[PDB]
RNA sequence: GCUGGCAAGCGAAUGUAAAGACUGACUAAGCAUGUAGUACCGAGGAUGUAGGAAUUUCGGACGCGGGUUCAACUCCCGCCAGCUCCACCA
RNA sequence: GGGGCUGAUUCUGGAUUCGACGGGAUUUGCGAAACCCAAGGUGCAUGCCGAGGGGCGGUUGGCCUCGUAAAAAGCCGCAAAAAAUAGUCGC
RNA sequence: UGCCUGGCGGCCGUAGCGCGGUGGUCCCACCUGACCCCAUGCCGAACUCAGAAGUGAAACGCCGUAGCGCCGAUGGUAGUGUGGGGUCUCCCCAUGCGAGAGUAGGGAACUGCCAGGCAU
RNA sequence: UCCUCCUAAAGAGUAACGGAGGAGCACGAAGGUUGGCUAAUCCUGGUCGGACAUCAGGAGGUUAGUGCAAUGGCAUAAGCCAGCUUGACUGCGAGCGUGACGGCGCGAGCAGGUGCGAAAGCAGGUCAUAGUGAUCCGGUGGUUCUGAAUGGAAGGGCCAUC
RNA sequence: CCGACUUACCAACCCGAUGCAAACUGCGAAUACCGGAGAAUGUUAUCACGGGAGACACACGGCGGGUGCUAACGUCCGUC
């Protein structure tokens, strides 16, 4: 690495809304203290359901048939 | 480099099981990590120019190079020795520094994130792959930004095969289809 | 369900047919073909590039072989089409 | 049959016709032809000789059929034989 | 004295590509990390300065492969300097010099210095 | 007027109102040294980005490039960047090539002082060939000179230059 | 009608052959020319300087050519 051109470059906390908070090494500066991540997103560890036939809501059958 | 010391023992007892090795030198590896904020549109102004080798700088630390044509296609209209673009490249513990943040912190901010594209190989499985923005990486945030631009991200490896380099990928758990 | 059959009735107290073997010609028909899957399309499994959205050049400075070009009708040759000069002395 | 000037609104090498009309590529829904399938329903067909088709004739002969072959009808031609067309303009 | 390795040359297209798989006791490469003293017009991609945990995986080198690239006879042909001729936009003879391409074939390099590691 | 190719017959030279193209410049860097580097084209993957840019890998090896027209060359690179600098110096110059001549060009090396490189060494412009005009007459600055009786000056000569 | 299909037609690279080129050469002669050595021959025929000229209108044939019509007792180049 050159000398003083390029940002300060430290280990920064990071904690999401779910058990993991990292101390990766960023540029950010502040704390992230971000939202939803890789380990908890919806991508693969969690509703896995689609718009994939539903159906519409039936209501017409709960009179007689 | 957590991921390189934690994941190199493994990644290397299991694919020299898997693809019949027969040296420690002979697994697929890691060599560089590039990315390219693909300024074009930024004849008229310079300040274009600018404000990327900043973003790119906020992404990753470091000082983007400002690239030059070399061709003066006139498609577009330009001079070869014009600014175009800034380049940033990545080695060793940068680039798995820069890759954990890649894996880990890239989806809160990115949508209808439904997993990457398998076929992402250049024949021999170097990985090339771009982001339609840049406030995706956490060090940026939307309301110090004016313009949005993505990337161009490349994660440049030793593999000698695409097969291997996916098998490369799917062990550092990257989040295929 | 008529019912062989008894227990807890009768009026203040009584409805009522069902899909599980398919072992086999492996219905017929123009011999065949499926004994519950084939003939049939559908979510019973699914995963893909026609067209609807916003950005660009393309026309039109020409009649045209090219060429220097990153490139032009605008730059230098030749193919025509207009203006103009000469085509004379023996 | 031969020379010179024009073929330039620019001569000075970089016009978005501002617009409608071709063509490109990017971001959206779907229809086995923008998809690759027999599994729910559990019926009587794939194909095997197919009959000539709206008023008339006809398409790879099967888009329409069934019993052992006949009316054929889902399209195309005759057919819609409103295409007779700015403003001003005589008795 | 024989094995292979390193450095410098001669010879620079039979001396170069493709395929097969070997080499580590030596030497080379890969590599570890890097504040220095040096370096990137960004990163130890290259220079390097501190070394031997591992590997011959890429290289490097070695042995055979006739798939190539090439070297290429004899004979023949084209051409011609001289003299002498015909039917003279071209050709014949006496003479020497005799190509290019294509056949037969050759072929998977030799060789000189030290510098070590090997058996002797 | 000058240069490049062929006619030009394998040394040099060689004509036509022959066939084909250019030159009457630019550069204080586009020169010198040192260090470093190697394309044109095509294929694959990738956000706008497209037959086209900026990226990552591969096929290929000069089919790119030379400030310019053409020929001959350039890998040690003459092709491309970075640091320092002005040798784009002064007086000479053995020898040679080319011209009838005026002339033109190459040139080892010497003396003085520089630039680069640790050093060996390189630099007397640009890869080379076109980018140019004799003499006379006058202008400008210096001059180890000449100064028509003397001492200067005028003027002339000498050097650089218009 | 999708067109079953080739309709005396045209059709990028890549390979296999067939030709042409003064401004194409991966190759390549004879002759021409320079230099080094040697015998034989030629009235120094060789070079340098000085005095004196003449001359710068050539043509044909042979050979390799441009131009022309591979036409001219036509024209332009090189050798005898
Ligand atoms: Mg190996
Ligand atoms: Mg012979
Ligand atoms: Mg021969
Ligand atoms: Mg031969
Ligand atoms: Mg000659
Ligand atoms: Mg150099
Ligand atoms: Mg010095
Ligand atoms: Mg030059
Ligand atoms: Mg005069
Ligand atoms: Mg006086
Ligand atoms: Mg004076
Ligand atoms: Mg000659
Ligand atoms: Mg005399
Ligand atoms: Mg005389
Ligand atoms: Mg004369
Ligand atoms: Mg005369
Ligand atoms: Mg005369
Ligand atoms: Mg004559
Ligand atoms: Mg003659
Ligand atoms: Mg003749
Ligand atoms: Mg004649
Ligand atoms: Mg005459
Ligand atoms: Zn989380």
């Amino acid at each position: 690495m050159k000398k003083d051109i390029h940002p300060k470059y430290e280990e920064i906390t990071a904690s999401c809304s779910c058990g993991n908070v990292m101390k990766i090494r960023s540029t950010v500066g502040h704390d992230l203290n971000l939202d939803v991540c890789s380990k908890c997103h919806p991508f693969f560890t969690g509703k896995q359901r689609d718009v994939a036939t539903g159906g519409r809501v039936d209501r017409f059958n709960k009179r007689f048939n | 480099a957590k991921l390189h010391d934690y994941y190199k023992d493994e990644v290397v007892k299991k694919l020299m099981t898997e693809f019949n090795y027969n040296s420690v030198m002979q697994v697929p590896r890691v060599e560089k990590i590039t990315l390219n904020m693909g300024v074009g549109e930024a004849i008229a102004d310079k300040k274009l120019l600018d404000n990327a080798a900043a973003d790119l700088a906020a992404i990753s630390g470091q000082k983007p190079l400002i690239t030059k044509a070399r061709k003066s296609v006139a498609g577009f209209k330009i001079r070869q020795g014009y600014p175009i673009g800034c380049k940033v490249t990545l080695r060793g513990e940068r680039m798995w520094e820069f890759f954990e943040r890649l894996i880990t912190i890239a989806v809160p901010r990115i949508r209808d994130f439904r997993g990457l594209s398998a076929k992402s190989f250049d024949g021999r499985g170097n990985y090339s792959m771009g982001v339609r923005e840049q406030i995706i990486f956490p060090e940026i945030d939307y309301d110090k930004v004016d313009r949005v631009r993505g990337l161009d991200i490349t994660i440049t490896t030793t593999a000698k095969s695409d097969e291997e380099g996916r098998a490369l990928l799917a062990a550092f758990d990257f989040p295929f289809r």
